[PDB]
């Protein structure tokens, strides 16, 4: 006789043992990253459950790949991917700031001080450290090639690519400058539908280029057709080119003898009218993202004209951006508007044992692919992984053109900034305020401990440096260890990356310290 | 079947162990991949592995969609949008 | 009603006051009241027809076989297999009566579950049950003073 | 929480800890004092406990309900404890140091859900009960005249009220006019091994009697008992402690001989031994010799040939009692049996009770023990018996060494939460509204006399408490007339070390009770 | 202090507030955690009262050494610095007495 | 003797155990009351989290297996509907009645007299609350709506941004605003949509002087952003025309099956222009649209969205003054579209938030619409926002409708246990007990919201029945009536002067409901459980 108010399976827990654990469940989330940020970063081999090797540190990545039964570690791996869609860099910062706040956060919980003063508190400070966010950045003009391939260095120094700078620099600038679109008056750059990112495995990795078109691995249907045209006229479909059934039930009753031969010659006839229809504008090349007949492709090839079937939609709208073609669905409606001028060069190519199509040599294209040639697959996908970063931070950068110091600069500004304020508060949420404020040293801290010099010295010496009157770009080198500035060394970011880093860890930070009970194991009642 | 799940979200894969629910089906009978649908077995397929082998979610795929037994497949929203769904008093002017 | 109070604490945490609570039962009230005077009124019913020169012998059979063919009340009740503490407390009573006087040990049976049998529609009309026991009481002070004054002398 | 992948404690420890542990830990006390509400009063009803083994238990005592139950709350315990702790310092009122001890934590449960810090409570507690106790000693009732008459009628009304609650109190005061002449026959030190208590099953409680001397049941005679004359009319008892058989001299002992002559030397050299102490036993003049050892058959055929009574195997308690009755001494050896350790009584006579055989010593005029025949149609039904004469004797008892007695059935209770109520409402506040919860906590008792009456308990909650306010001190609560009465006048009177142990034990174990703020279980070990 | 109802594993209660008390009924498992009941059995063994005391002084130095080690400093650095700072509060403890 | 297959249970143990249900129950949410209230984490046993203040959630999202227990459940769920705040509450006090009563009834007093004397209580503390204890909000203004939003939003993880959040919240219910006929202004809330994404902090959440779609165009031809817009609002799908069950297709002379497949699609391509020969810019569908007309739209440089929600659409053509057209059919017989069922908005643009795209329809014509779009960190935070925003969205809307306000701070409580304890002494003898019990019953809030603070509460609630017994006592000094709990500081405080207001409605509703759902339960002294 099991009587009972609840469901047998609900597990309720309440009191100080949720917030320790909760903190505690995201320091140790922080915990599985913290080595994994600044130049001197270690790889780390994740396991996929499908077989799959996933080698890398981006923080958004390894945290992903990682499966955890506490709820707030749950909470931590979609704040990590938040910051990854929004902006597309810092994610580990921003783990070790959630981390840093949380830790102490829980020095003030174990004292007799309610969660909504720290809460106040953490928001007061957020507040303050967008301002001096925004007080202490500099200007930047996009126009200056130097100085965006410079941004985007600083942006990869942390990352596998470094080896190779120079042309992942200007692979992202290109790519992101060529996809730059702008029509009715609304600006757009759409780094996730256009300039695509194609690896093929092989070859040397100095060999990877962004091609002035698009580049698909598709063959011509048939042998007789042309693999190198030298100025092709481009015609897009969606639309088969071949007989198919209507949409109605539409049963013949043939009693003459030549009914069906007269039905079969009309298919054919029809398979021609359509084929005269897309000739009559006099192209070279039609793509078409459905299959194309075998009597289609004869009648074109009577034409001298190049087919391609089965492309994908986003290919097809990737080929339409950058050769300035229209896709049509009725070849009868087809417009000389329609026709794509502009490419200029289409070439059929066997790369390894297999062809691939290059559209290569398009003249003003609004869309690009990334051709990555690599050692293996994980090596191309983790190149591909920091050309995301690289071309997140470049469409950052044009989109809002203020930077900000790196290397921990800006962190140990904008605590002495609010350490500074601080001191005018003369109230009991002051506490939360300076340990908020100071622990965004955990930033320079762990720079340091990474590259392996003496942590306490270190930090002494930048906040005593700190403490001056122009020093906000003061920071650590990554590498050698050493206090410099940031305007020699030359480590920006941009503004909207920290901005965003600095907001999203101080909300993880609020959220998470207003839970103090947990119930679970309850059915889903969907 | 996880890979499976994330392009199939109408199924409703489930896991469960021989020993909670026979000696032999337990020696040499543990994969299964019984499909259950209306109430009744529509799929009963066992010894798996030889049709398989020891293979990825294509041949999985493939091998559920050549009987029609997986449902046909069928964007990414911001997060969400719905909140509830009653009378909700929708606009009105009234002159 | 039964198995005692079983609440869990209304925080849900465990709620253990007796040992093995979940295995014991309880009765609580008029009903343990009811249940003692029916099983009462079973064991006098069962009595009653052996009193008298025209009573009939129960014919006991013990757990090895043994046959065992009387009209003694005391014997009956004293081989008689129960498991209802009322039903040994009616053992007792039959016993009690055969160590004192030897004779009569079915007519008490048979009284006491008249006794608990009129009790019982007592009870029914809201009269607390030391009321009754009090008024049985007086009564059988009454029955007793009767006795001694209709009793007769013999040599 | 976290895995801790090291844990601190021991795998399987439960811990609770904060307001919720001790609001368990109340509603635990709750009910465990639900089950014995019921047995309080007059108008209390029996509970029958089953163990293990099948035996049934039927009892109105508070700690004897209390140790059937197998509780295992930890904070549950200490009820069962204050309980043992009232049964043992007075004999009574163990139901209602559970009522009383409950009925605090229920009043205070409120404030402690509040966050009151349980320090404010216990010290609130404690100046209560200080302050009641006080109060009980200044307004109990003595008399300081102490005259024959006047005390015997107070322990007789004291025996009176505590059994009027059990299956006996139909026959009441013949019963406790039974007590009272037992317990006034004990010599300093009111020992209660001194006062037997004999059961036999058959007859009604009216045949119940008390014996102005010692008496038990026979013990296993031997063959040639049924010729010794089971009556004498001045005998003298030999009291010994002898084992009269023919028997090995020692366990060590081994006799070596090597001639017929020595042979038969011996065996008569054994029976001459066996003789020789039957003969200095009968040459003391004794008539009826008891042993704590065996006696033998050749013992009783001897005591037979010469018209006397033996009885072997005699319990110790018995011994003793018979010592102390007829005034005689054990002897472990029969070299010297004078005069003065003979004992001696003006009957003794063996009589059959219920199917059983007792030996009986009566007429002894300087007794300082007595036995009691407790009749019954049940065993458990002797057994409540007893129960309810030693709590009788208890009172008894402690009438004795002090006469201070109040007036039953709440009234003492009211007074006291009246006074109580009064101090609290000149004091700052936050110990007012405790105190005022322990003064309201002091009404359980009347209430539940109400309530297992059937009366209705606010109607007579309200009279007492307007006529204890307008004036009067001994108004309780009348069961009969179902109405209030000077319980004083109707000689509802209870001894003040009752009330004073009760309030005593029922604050300990509150103040116990509320100062717990977590519980910690460590796991079972060799749980078989 | 507030009274714990500790239960052992011969279901022996123990209703108390002693700290040595308690941690000699309860089943600690974890071998610091043995270490520092040990040393506050000894001071128990030695004195007689302090025994909270000393594990709450434990519990502190220990809390505080490792947020010394997380902001850098060695393991070296802040067992020397615990022993000065013992040795100090020895010498300052006679000039307390009053 | 029954011989009924089940359990039964009697007297007071079943009573005790519906008692201790609800107190169960009351537990489970009694630690969110209140600005010093925390929230709680739920997790579904799949992983899904679920971070919440609510009580109407919290109680839907557990399963209850008592009876008892699902009555408080519901009775949440009830004040959630019909009010939308004070859901935690409603519960509470529901549950101290039930104790309370059960006292009464332990100590022999019949629940009978329990229940009337509740009823009486109930009665006679809405008549006090309704003449005594309302603010008028035509003297205070836009502040009396700002405070009443700060209060609501008090508790909740937009606490401290209230200082924004009600300034929006405002703005969203007065832009929906409408009166119908006998002049009633009547505001139509959940016609504000609510969309969330996570990316930029609480501040960056936006309020769109328009509507906002969670929809993107159908193809990547057409352009994204139309100054001008011509809305034309479809309820059916613009596919290849397929005919129904009952008309069927049979070709004896073959000349005609080409025809026949060309007007299959001509069809629509004859609807899609006499659409589009009106000047609409932008198109929007309930149902499908093949890539066919896409392709069409796409050539003449328009919009065109496909599987529109029907309540965004229905929306969409009220604001901007369209007609849903679920049909091409006059009445005439014909199939023509007039430029008279279009609607019109200054702007519509397809937007990017947090790398995914909607759809903006930007100052909509004829009519003024709002929707809000809501920035936080991840989701959870995301659905606990959108929560307490229709929970603040409801309580503006009752101050907007009806006009009166009480103060906060459980000041009411303790006015309506001060007046209720004086009240009972005028009627009956045992209804006058249970009166009483009901003005104790109602100290519980106060008591929860001191408590949540870690404050001194027992000397806080003395403190203000102390208040309002002077209040209520000398009639010079009426003004302490407002004197709530201030539990930033553990003092008490007029909060009609700091600003904590409740809509009337909340407080009426909720002791309504409570009082009822107290004698539900009270009436029940048997249970029988049978056996499945
Ligand atoms: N050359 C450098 N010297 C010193 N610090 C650097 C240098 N390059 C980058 N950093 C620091 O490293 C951090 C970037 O670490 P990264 O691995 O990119 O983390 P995330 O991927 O989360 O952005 C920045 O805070 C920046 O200040
Ligand atoms: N004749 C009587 N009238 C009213 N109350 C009585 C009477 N006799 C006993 N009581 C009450 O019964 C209570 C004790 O009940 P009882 O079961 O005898 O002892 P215990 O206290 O051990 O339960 C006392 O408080 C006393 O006031
Ligand atoms: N700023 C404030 N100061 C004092 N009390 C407040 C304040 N804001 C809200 N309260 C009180 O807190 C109580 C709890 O409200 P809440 O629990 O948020 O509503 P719900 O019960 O719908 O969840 C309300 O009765 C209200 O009177
Ligand atoms: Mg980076
Ligand atoms: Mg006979
Ligand atoms: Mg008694
Ligand atoms: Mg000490
Ligand atoms: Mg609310």
């Amino acid at each position: 006789r099991p009587v009972l108010v609840l469901s047998q399976n609900t597990k309720r827990e309440s009191g100080r043992k949720v917030q320790s654990g909760n903190i505690n469940a995201a320091k140790t989330i922080a915990d599985i990253i913290r080595t994994c940020l600044g130049p001197k970063s270690m790889m780390k081999m994740l396991l996929d459950p499908m077989g799959g090797i996933v080698m890398t540190n981006d923080g958004n990545a390894i945290l992903r790949e990682i499966q955890v039964q506490h709820p707030a570690a749950k909470s931590m791996i979609e704040i990590s991917r938040t910051q990854d869609e929004e902006v597309g860099d810092g994610t580990t910062s921003v783990i070790i700031l959630a981390g840093e706040m949380l830790s102490v956060a829980e020095h003030f919980l174990e004292q007799q001080m309610h969660p909504t003063v720290v809460i106040s508190a953490y928001r007061k400070a957020l507040d303050d450290m967008i301002s001096t966010l925004k007080k202490i950045s500099i200007p930047v003009d996009i126009s200056d090639s130097d100085m965006m391939l410079n941004i985007i260095n600083s942006s990869i120094t942390t990352k596998a690519i470094s080896r190779w700078s120079s042309l992942a620099c200007n692979i992202a600038l290109d790519a992101v400058k060529m996809v730059q679109f702008e029509e009715n008056g609304r600006k757009e750059i759409d780094i996730k539908k256009y300039a695509r990112v194609e690896k093929i495995p092989g070859g040397i990795i100095e060999d990877s280029c962004v091609l002035r078109g698009v580049m698909i691995n598709k063959d011509v249907t048939h042998p007789r057709m042309r693999r190198y045209i030298k100025n092709p006229r481009i015609v897009l479909l969606d639309s088969s080119l071949e007989y198919k059934k209507g949409e109605s039930q539409t049963d013949i009753e043939i009693t003459r003898e030549e009914d069906f031969t007269r039905i079969l010659q009309m298919e054919e006839e029809y398979i021609q009218q359509l084929c005269e229809d897309i000739i009559q504008l006099k192209p070279d090349v039609v793509i078409t993202e459905k299959g194309i007949s075998d009597l289609a492709q004869h009648y074109l090839m009577r034409a001298n004209i190049t087919a391609i079937r089965r492309v994908r939609k986003t290919d097809n709208n990737r080929i339409a951006r950058a050769c300035g073609a229209r896709i049509v669905s009725r070849p009868e409606e087809l417009r000389e508007d329609d026709v794509g001028t502009g490419a200029g060069l289409l070439e059929i190519k066997k790369i390894g044992d297999e062809y691939f199509t290059f559209i290569t040599d398009c003249k003003d294209p609004k869309a690009c692919t990334i051709l990555l040639r690599g050692a293996s697959k994980e090596i191309l996908s983790e190149v591909e992984r920091n050309l995301q970063d690289a071309m997140q931070v470049c469409r950052n950068v044009l989109l809002d053109p203020q930077l900000v110091p790196g290397g921990g600069a800006s962190e140990m500004a904008v605590a002495h900034a609010l350490t500074e304020k601080s001191k005018a508060m003369t109230g009991v949420e002051q506490w939360p305020y300076r340990a908020v404020a100071q622990a965004l040293e955990v930033i320079p801290r762990t720079l340091i401990q990474n590259c392996g010099a003496s942590t306490i010295r270190l930090l002494t010496s930048l906040r005593a440096k700190h403490t001056q009157e122009n020093c906000e770009t003061w920071g650590v080198n990554g590498e050698t260890g050493t206090l410099v500035d940031m305007k020699e060394l030359g480590i920006w970011e941009p503004l909207a990356v920290k901005l965003q880093t600095y907001k999203t860890a101080v909300e993880t930070a609020v959220l998470l310290l207003r839970i103090d009970d947990i119930v679970s194991g309850h059915k889903k009642k969907g | 079947m996880i890979c499976l799940a994330a392009e199939y979200p109408a199924v409703k894969f489930c896991k469960v162990k021989s020993s909670v629910i026979s000696s032999q089906f337990t020696r040499n009978a543990l994969p299964a991949l019984l499909i259950y649908k209306g109430g009744e077995l529509i799929g009963n397929f066992v010894r798996v592995t030889d049709q398989l082998g020891d293979f990825f979610a294509v041949d999985l795929e493939a091998f559920l969609q050549e009987f029609g037994l997986l449902p046909e497949k069928e964007v990414l929203t911001s997060v969400r949008n719905s909140a509830t769904c009653h009378s909700e008093d929708s606009d009105l002017e009234i002159d | 009603a039964s198995m005692g109070t079983l609440a869990f604490d209304e925080y849900g945490r465990p709620f253990l006051i007796i040992k093995d609570q979940d295995r014991k039962s309880r009765l609580m009230g008029l009903e343990a009241l009811k249940s003692h005077i029916m099983a009462a009124k079973a064991v006098a019913n069962t009595m009653r027809t052996s009193l008298g020169p025209n009573g009939l012998d129960k014919m006991m059979v013990d757990k090895d076989g043994d046959v065992t063919v009387t009209n003694d009340g005391a014997t009956i009740l004293s081989m008689m297999d129960v498991d209802h503490q009322i039903a040994k407390l009616m053992v007792e009573l039959s016993k009690s009566q055969d160590d004192e006087i030897g004779d009569g040990t079915t007519g008490v049976v048979v009284l006491a579950g008249a006794l608990l049998e009129e009790a019982e529609q007592l009870l029914d009309r809201g009269i607390h049950p030391i009321r009754i026991a009090d008024g049985y009481e007086q009564a059988a002070r009454v029955a007793i003073e009767h006795l001694d004054k209709i009793s007769d002398s013999v040599l | 929480m976290m895995p801790t992948p090291v844990i601190l404690l021991k795998e399987g420890t439960d811990s609770s800890q904060g307001i919720p542990q001790l609001v368990s830990n109340i509603s635990a006390c709750q009910v465990i004092a639900e089950a014995v509400r019921t047995t309080l009063g007059p108008r209390g009803m029996d509970k029958l406990i089953v163990d293990g083994r099948g035996k049934a238990t039927i009892s109105n005592d508070g700690a004897t309900i209390l140790k059937l139950l197998d509780v295992v709350h930890p904070a549950a315990k200490t009820l069962v404890d204050i309980a043992k702790s009232q049964d043992a310092e007075v004999g009574d009122g163990t139901t209602s140091v559970t009522l009383l001890a409950a009925e605090f934590l229920k009043q205070v449960k409120p404030y402690v859900e509040e966050g009151l810090h349980p320090q404010i409570i216990i010290r609130a507690f404690r100046t209560a009960t200080q302050l009641a106790v006080n109060k009980i000693k200044e307004i109990a009732v003595t008399v300081k005249k102490a005259d024959k008459v006047e005390q015997r009628k107070l322990l007789e009304k004291c025996a009176m009220t505590a059994l009027s609650s059990k299956l006996i109190s139909q026959q009441k005061a013949f019963f406790a006019k039974m007590v009272v002449d037992a317990v006034m026959m004990l010599d300093d030190l009111l020992q209660l091994k001194m006062i037997g208590i004999k059961k036999v099953q058959g007859g009604a409680l009216e045949d119940s009697q008390l014996v102005a001397g010692v008496a038990f049941k026979k013990t296993f005679s031997y063959a040639g008992f049924e010729m010794q004359p089971k009556k004498y009319h001045n005998p003298k008892i030999a009291l010994l402690n002898v084992e009269l058989e023919l028997k090995a001299e020692k366990d060590n002992a081994e006799i070596r001989v090597h001639t017929v002559e020595d042979y038969q030397a011996i065996v008569d050299a054994e029976w001459n031994i066996l003789y020789d102490k039957l003969e200095k036993i009968h040459h003391s003049g004794a008539k009826v010799v008891l042993s704590k050892l065996p006696i033998g058959d050749v013992a009783t055929q001897y005591f037979a040939d010469r018209d006397m009574f033996c009885a072997g195997r005699v319990p110790e308690e018995d011994l003793k009692r018979t010592m102390m009755a007829c005034g005689g001494s054990i002897q472990t050896s029969v070299n010297a049996l004078s005069a003065d350790v003979l004992g001696r009584c003006q009957v003794f006579e063996e009589t059959q009770i219920g199917g059983e055989r007792y030996n009986f010593f009566t007429g002894c005029p300087k007794a300082k023990t007595c036995t009691f025949i407790l009749r019954g149609g049940a065993e458990q039904f002797m057994e409540e018996t007893e129960r309810s004469l030693h709590d009788a004797i208890m009172i008894v008892r402690r009438a004795i060494k002090n006469d201070s007695v109040v007036a039953g059935g709440g009234a003492i209770e009211m007074e006291l939460s009246k006074y109580l109520r009064d101090y609290s409402r000149t004091i700052p506040g936050k110990q007012q509204l405790l105190i005022g919860a322990y003064a309201k906590a002091l009404e359980i008792i009347p209430r539940q006399l109400c309530d297992n009456a059937g009366f209705d308990a606010t109607n007579i909650l309200n009279k007492l408490r307007a006529r204890h306010a307008q004036g009067g001190t001994w108004y309780g609560v009348d069961i009969n007339n179902e109405d209030i009465a000077d319980n004083f006048e109707a000689f509802v009177w209870e001894p003040a070390m009752v009330r004073i142990n009760a309030l005593t034990a029922a604050s300990e174990a509150a103040c116990l009770i509320v100062s717990v703020d977590e519980t910690i279980k460590n796991p079972r070990s060799t749980v078989d | 202090g507030m009274n714990k109802m500790v239960i052992n594993h011969l279901e022996k209660l123990f209703v108390t507030n002693d700290a040595a008390t308690i941690l000699r009924e309860l089943e600690v498992q974890h071998p610091a955690a043995k270490m520092i009941v040990m040393a506050s059995h000894m001071q128990e063994q030695e004195v007689g009262d302090g025994t909270n005391f000393v594990l709450v002084f434990a519990g502190a130095l220990l809390e505080l050494a490792e947020e010394l080690l997380r902001i850098g400093l060695s393991v070296s650095e802040v067992i020397e610095g615990y022993e000065i700072a013992c040795r100090k509060a020895h010498e300052i403890l006679p000039n307390l007495v009053c | 003797p029954l011989s009924v297959f089940g359990d039964r249970s009697t007297g007071e143990t079943i009573r005790s155990q519906n008692v201790m249900a609800a107190a169960s129950i009351a537990n489970i949410v009694k630690s969110s009351l209140g600005p010093v209230g925390l929230d709680k984490m739920l997790v579904d046993d799949i992983g899904d989290v679920t971070i919440t203040n609510d009580g109407a959630t919290i109680l839907k999202l557990l399963e209850v297996e008592h009876p008892a227990a699902k009555v408080l459940c519901e009775l949440a769920d009830l004040q959630d509907k019909e009010v939308g705040d004070g859901t935690t509450s409603v519960v509470i006090i529901a549950a101290e009645l039930l104790k309370n009563a059960d006292e009464l009834v332990k100590q022999k007093i019949h629940p009978t007299s329990v229940i009337s004397g509740y009823r009486l209580a109930c009665k006679e503390a809405v008549r006090y609350i309704n003449e005594n204890l309302i603010v008028n909000t035509d003297e205070l203004g836009r502040d009396c709506l700002i405070n009443a939003a700060k209060t609501s939003m008090s508790s909740k993880i937009i606490g401290i941004n209230g200082d924004f959040f009600a300034n929006m919240v405002v703005d969203a219910v007065l832009a929906i605003k409408y009166t119908d006929i006998r002049g009633q202004p009547r505001y139509p809330v959940n016609s504000v949509n609510i969309l969330k994404a996570h990316g930029r902090s609480q501040m960056e959440s936006m309020l769109i002087s328009g509507y906002a779609l969670n929809c993107v165009v159908g193809s990547q031809g057409m352009p994204k952003r139309i100054v001008n817009a011509k809305i034309a609002c479809l309820d059916f799908s613009l596919q290849k025309t397929k005919m129904k069950l009952g008309v069927q297709v049979v070709i004896t002379d073959p000349e005609k099956l080409d025809q026949i497949r060309q007007r299959e699609s001509d069809i629509t391509k004859e609807r899609i222009q006499k659409i589009l020969a009106t000047g609409a810019n932008v198109i929007l569908t309930t149902g499908g649209i093949d890539d066919m007309c896409l392709k069409y739209f796409v050539e003449a440089g328009a919009m065109a969205v496909r599987r529109v929600l029907k309540r965004d659409l229905k929306r969409i053509a009220k604001a901007s003054g369209a007609t849903i057209l679920s049909t091409l059919a006059n009445l005439e017989g014909e199939e023509t579209f007039e430029a008279a069922m279009l609607g019109q908005a200054e702007e519509v643009v397809q937007e990017r938030i947090c790398d995914d795209e909607l759809i903006l329809i930007k100052n909509t014509k004829a009519r003024t619409s709002a929707s809000i779009i809501l920035r936080g960190a991840n989701d959870f935070m995301c659905d606990e926002m959108e929560r307490s925003l229709h929970d603040a969205l409801c309580v503006v809307k009752r101050v907007l409708e009806s006009k009166s306000v009480v103060p906060g701070g459980g000041a009411v409580e303790a006015a309506l246990s001060i007046y209720l304890e004086n009240y009972a002494t005028s009627m009956g003898s045992r209804e006058q007990l249970a009166i009483a019990e009901f003005a104790r019953s109602l100290l519980v809030i106060p008591n929860t919201l001191a408590v949540n603070a870690a404050q001194d509460s027992t000397d806080l609630v003395a403190k203000l029945r102390a208040f309002h017994n002077e209040a209520q006592v000398n009639p010079e000094r009426k003004n302490l009536k407002w004197i709530g709990l201030d539990l930033s500081n553990g003092k008490p405080r007029d909060n009609k002067q700091a600003g904590v207001f409740e809509p009337t409605i909340v407080k009426v509703k909720s002791l309504k409901f409570a009082t009822e759902a107290a004698i539900t339960i009270l009436r029940i002294d048997d249970l029988i459980k049978l056996h499945p």
